[PDB]
């Protein structure tokens, strides 16, 4: 039958072993992808010190990837842009990468759970049939609150590369702007 | 030792132009033990004229090799300068390596957020993001030698006789030394549209890169070396030439050219010589550029040509 990822088996690192007996959950339930022929798929996470509620308020805005992400020169949505499921973005990346430009599609947007999906649908690049998703967890820790944002893809392998290039490739973008997405909303938060 | 020089920069098929290029004619006042020894008599002989010249090709944005254009040969006087107030042929070799190595070092921190910066005191904050970066390819030359520093792939190659001297080495993730410093470091190097650190940059040194640190490193290649009768032109250019362009090639189209417009115009009265752009070496740095892009380079193209002979008979 179809194959299923299974990144509820392992605890991603970053994330503590009491984290995780919350977190394994929203892995089943927002991170688990129907695997297609020849494809790749990876799991990471990222502990922010600021509210669930700030944290989601800068990653919901599919306007303004930017904000939070690397590589990005401009972003152009639609002249009607609604923030809708299934509005499109245009990406102009910066230069000296293995990519030129993205175009991605809103496929989740859960303001009650706090999940953001995304496909990206054509653009100059190499990760093709990309999926992903992002997904954020308030913790209290008796006073101290922060957050812990869960992002999983699926790709397809390009030809000529294998599965282990391109987790390699596409978990360090997702690192990289994870960090940021840190560095954002931890300036918002005393 | 009058400099000779021409340069184009060209944006090209790019939607953004991040090449950049210095040059600084009479720029430094070289302390003439940095360049050699006393020998048998000339005592007014105190320092060499220095002129710099300095190719900056950026990526993932403008704004480091801007700074570079803008910062690094100052960068570069003040570490000779600490020289001066501090003061063998195998010494030289490392004093200019490690003179080059701290200026690289320095801008790199500068830019990085890192090391403070000159404030008309001295100001903590990054120049551009942490994703942006440049090559750096620069090139001293006084009457009795020439130094080239290099970090990146653009290239510095000199023409002496009928053979074409590469001063640098293009710093390439897959080059073999290069791959097993960035994995003995830790990194990674994938082959995704070419061999690149985590997949990302194709380049194994730059100056910037913040994002990359330690895997992408701004220290430079140092080469020193004597001038001969026999030099004949220097170019420095971004592989906007050299990667439709062969160095043997690009050399001798720029000596052609050069003596064609000697040929054809005679040469300028001494007395305008060196102020300025000098024509024959513009119009070989324009004929370069237009054959890159004949070529079909879609990237930004930077040249600076040389004349290293003092005249051109026939
Ligand atoms: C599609 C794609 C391929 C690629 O190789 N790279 C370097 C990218 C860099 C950035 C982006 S983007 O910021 O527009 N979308 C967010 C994002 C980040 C990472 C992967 C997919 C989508 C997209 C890409
Ligand atoms: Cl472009
Ligand atoms: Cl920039
Ligand atoms: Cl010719
Ligand atoms: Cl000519
Ligand atoms: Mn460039
Ligand atoms: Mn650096
Ligand atoms: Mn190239
Ligand atoms: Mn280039």
């Amino acid at each position: 039958r179809p194959t299923y990822t299974t990144h509820h088996l392992a605890i991603p690192s970053g994330v503590t072993q009491d984290e995780f007996d919350e977190l394994k959950q929203s892995v089943v339930e927002f991170h688990t992808y129907q695997l297609s022929q020849n494809q790749c798929s990876s799991l990471l996470a990222q502990r922010i010190r600021a509210p669930n509620d700030v944290v989601w308020s800068i990653v919901r805005r599919f306007d303004q990837p930017q904000t939070y992400k690397h590589f990005i020169k401009s972003c152009s949505v639609s002249d009607n842009f609604t923030m809708a499921v299934g509005s499109t973005r245009d990406v102009n990346l910066i230069s000296g990468l293995p990519a030129a430009t993205s175009t991605e599609r809103l496929d989740i947007l859960d303001d009650d759970r706090q999940v953001l999906g995304i496909s990206i649908i054509g653009g100059e690049h190499r990760l093709r049939n990309y999926r992903s998703v992002i997904s954020v967890h308030g913790f209290n820790r008796d006073g101290a609150i922060c957050t812990v944002a869960l992002e999983s893809y699926v790709v397809d392998v390009p030809e000529g590369n294998t599965e282990e290039d391109t987790r390699l490739f596409a978990d360090t973008v997702v690192k990289l702007n994870l960090q940021k997405l840190v560095s954002v909303a931890e300036s918002q938060v005393i | 030792c009058i400099p000779l020089w021409g340069t184009v920069s060209i944006q090209g098929n790019r939607s953004e132009m991040e090449d950049a290029f210095a040059v600084s004619p009479h720029f430094l006042k070289l302390p003439i033990k940095m360049l050699m020894g006393d020998h048998e008599e000339s005592p007014s002989l105190t320092h060499l004229t220095g002129h710099f010249f300095g190719v900056y090709d950026g990526h993932g944005g403008h704004k480091v090799a801007d700074y570079c254009r803008d910062r690094l040969h100052f960068a570069l006087a003040e570490e000779i300068e600490r020289i001066k107030d501090e003061l063998t042929g195998e010494g030289r070799q490392v004093q200019w390596d490690k003179v080059f190595t701290s200026c690289f070092l320095t801008v790199d921190g500068e830019i990085e957020g890192k090391i403070g910066r000159a404030v008309v005191d001295k100001v903590l904050e990054a120049v551009a993001s942490e994703t942006v970066g440049s090559t750096a390819v620069v090139a001293l030359v006084c009457s009795s030698h020439i130094v080239v520093s290099n970090c990146g792939d653009s290239r510095a190659v000199l023409f002496r006789g009928k053979e074409a001297m590469p001063l640098s080495v293009d710093h390439k993730p897959d080059r073999e030394d290069e791959y097993a410093r960035i994995e003995n470091a830790g990194g990674k190097v994938i082959q995704w549209q070419g061999a690149r650190v985590f997949g990302v940059l194709a380049m194994s040194r730059s100056i910037g890169d913040r994002y990359l640190k330690p895997y992408v490193i701004p220290e430079p290649e140092v080469t020193f070396m004597p001038r001969s009768r026999e030099d004949e032109c220097l170019i420095l250019a971004s592989d906007g030439l050299w990667d439709v362009m062969n160095n043997q090639e690009v050399c001798e189209i720029a000596r052609r050219r050069i003596l064609m417009w000697h040929k054809k115009n005679g040469a300028p009265p001494l007395a305008e010589r060196g102020k300025g752009i000098d024509p024959a070496c513009q119009a070989a740095a324009d004929y370069l550029s237009m054959l890159a892009l004949q070529k079909g380079s879609k990237d930004n193209i930077s040249i600076i040509v040389i004349d290293l002979k003092a005249q051109r008979k026939f």
